[PDB]
C-alpha cells in the first residue's frame, strides 16, 4: 500500500509538455535550473547539444567532421541544416541592424550554403529572404525563433548522429509524447468515474454527459483526492461484469490553444 | 479496518 | 465532448514550479506564455511585474500614494524594498569597470532609517565583507517580496471580485497520480476479464510514470454506464495509502 | 459497436 514517485520524472513530463508547445526558452530555463534533461544522451551528445543551443556552429562543424567519410551519414543534409541556421541567424542580425559587416557575413553564409541546398528553388527562396527587411515577412519563416530553430536543429542532428550512449537500468527513460496531458486527462476521467459511482450509489443517476461537463481542471473537489476507493472497490466484486461487453464511444477533446505573445 | 463506499461521499461532504 | 484549455495546464505547471521553488523557470514560463497563476487586478499585476523585473524605485513611486494612509506600515515596506535592492546590488558587486560599492553603501544607508531593530542593521553591515544564509535567490527573493507586499497592499488595491482562476496547490501532482490510478484500474479490469490472477500490490507496483503505453479512451466509463446499478455499493477496505516522493537534486550554480 | 475488456487486452498483447 505504498507508491514511489520521483520529482525528476515529473519535471521530465513538464519538459516534454513545454517542448510540445514550443516553449523552448522555458524548457531550457527548467533544464538549467533543475539539472534534468528529458532523455539519456551520450557524454558527447550533451556537448553537441550545448554547442547547438549556444550557437557554436563552427565548433559543431569541426566536431562532426571526423564522421564525414562514413556510410549512411548524410553529410549533405547535416551541413545544409547547420549552414542554413547560421545563415538565418546572420540574416536576423542584419535585418535588425537597420550596415557594418553583418551583410557581408550573411552573404558569406549564403555562399557557403550555396552547395548543400537540396534544390536550386530553396536557394532562390533563401536569396530572396536576404532582400526582405525582415525574414519573418515570409509565410514559411513568419513564426521563427532562434531558440526553437536551434532545438529543431539539434533534434534533426541527433537522429542522424546516434553515435552511442551508456546503457543503464532505468536512467534511460524519456517522457512519452504528450504523457503529461494524457495523465491529466486520465486523472480527470478517474475523477469523473469516482463522481459517477458516488452519485449513482447516492441516488441520483445522471447521464454520462453530466459527469463529463462537470470536469474541473483547475480546482479539485477532492482535498485528499486519493482515497484508493476505486481499486479496492474493483477488488471485491463479482467477476462476471468484467466479461460484460460495453459501448466503444470515442473521447472528444477540444483544446483551447495558447495565445503566445510575439 | 473499514468497509464503505456510499459513506465515502458523506465523509467528503462533512468537511 | 469536453473543453480543455492549455492555459489551465500551464497554471498547473506554474503552481508545481512554485511549490518546488523553481522560480527562474516559473518566471520564464510566465513571460513566454503570457499566463499568470492567480487572480490579480490590473494594478496588482503591474506591481508584480515591477517587483519581478527588478524595478525598485518605480515600485516605491507606485506605492507612495498609499503611504499617507493611516492603517498602513510605511516602515516595513520601504525596509524590505530597499533591503532587496541592497542585496541585489551586493550580489551584482560580487562578480568576477567598478563603481558599484558606492551604490551598495547608498542602498545600505538608505534602509538604515527603516530597520525594526539596530542589531539587525548592524548584522546587515557585516555582509559587506563576504554567505551566512545562502538560500537567497533573486527570483525567489523577488517572489517573496511581492508576496509580502501583496499581503498588505491588497486592502487598498481590491481584487475586483473569486479565486476561480488559480491553479490550486499541487493539483498537477494529484491529477498525475489519479491518471496512474486510472491506468492501474484499467489494467486490473483487463486482467480479471481475460482470465488472469491479480492482486492489489502488483497493480500498484505496475505504475509507469514516464511510460505500459495504454492509449486514452473512456472505455471504463462506458463499462460503468453499461453495468447494473445493484453492485455500486459494496464493502471494501479503505487502504493505508502512502506516497514517498524522491525530492529534487537541486544543483548549485547561479 | 461493441467492445470488451478481454478484446482490448488481446488487441494490446497482439501488437507488441
Amino acid at each position: 500500500e505504498t507508491v514511489n514517485v520521483k520529482e525528476v520524472e515529473i519535471i521530465k513530463l513538464i519538459l516534454d509538455f513545454l517542448n510540445s508547445k514550443k516553449l523552448h526558452i522555458s524548457m531550457l530555463a527548467l533544464e538549467k535550473e533543475s539539472g534534468v534533461i528529458n532523455g539519456l544522451f551520450s557524454d558527447d551528445m550533451l556537448f553537441l547539444r550545448q554547442l547547438i543551443l549556444d550557437g557554436q556552429w563552427d565548433e559543431v562543424l569541426q566536431f562532426i567532421q571526423p564522421l564525414e567519410c562514413m556510410e549512411k551519414f548524410d553529410k549533405k543534409r547535416f551541413r545544409y541544416i547547420i549552414l542554413k541556421q547560421k545563415f538565418l541567424e546572420a540574416l536576423c542580425v542584419n535585418n535588425a541592424m537597420s550596415l557594418e559587416f553583418t551583410m557581408q557575413e550573411a552573404v558569406q553564409c549564403l555562399h557557403a550554403l550555396e552547395e548543400y541546398c537540396p534544390s536550386k528553388d530553396d536557394y532562390s527562396k533563401l536569396c530572396l529572404l536576404l532582400t526582405l527587411p525582415r525574414l519573418t515577412n515570409h509565410a514559411e519563416f513568419k513564426d521563427w525563433n532562434p531558440s526553437t530553430a536551434r532545438v529543431h536543429c539539434f533534434e534533426e542532428v541527433c537522429v542522424m548522429v546516434a553515435p552511442a550512449d551508456r546503457k543503464l537500468s532505468e536512467a534511460g527513460f524519456k517522457a512519452s509524447n504528450n504523457r503529461l496531458f494524457q495523465l491529466v486527462m486520465k486523472g480527470l476521467l478517474y475523477e469523473c468515474c469516482v463522481e459517477f459511482c458516488q452519485s449513482k450509489a447516492t441516488g441520483e443517476e445522471i447521464t454520462e454527459s453530466e459527469v463529463l461537463l462537470g470536469i474541473d481542471l483547475l480546482c479539485g473537489n477532492g482535498c485528499d483526492d486519493l482515497d484508493l476507493s476505486l481499486l479496492s472497490w474493483l477488488q471485491n466484486l463479482p467477476s462476471s461484469v468484467f466479461s460484460c461487453a460495453f459501448e466503444q464511444k470515442m473521447l472528444n477533446i477540444h483544446v483551447d490553444k495558447l495565445l503566445k505573445p510575439t | 479496518k473499514m468497509t464503505s463506499f456510499a459513506e465515502r461521499k458523506k465523509q467528503l461532504v462533512k468537511a
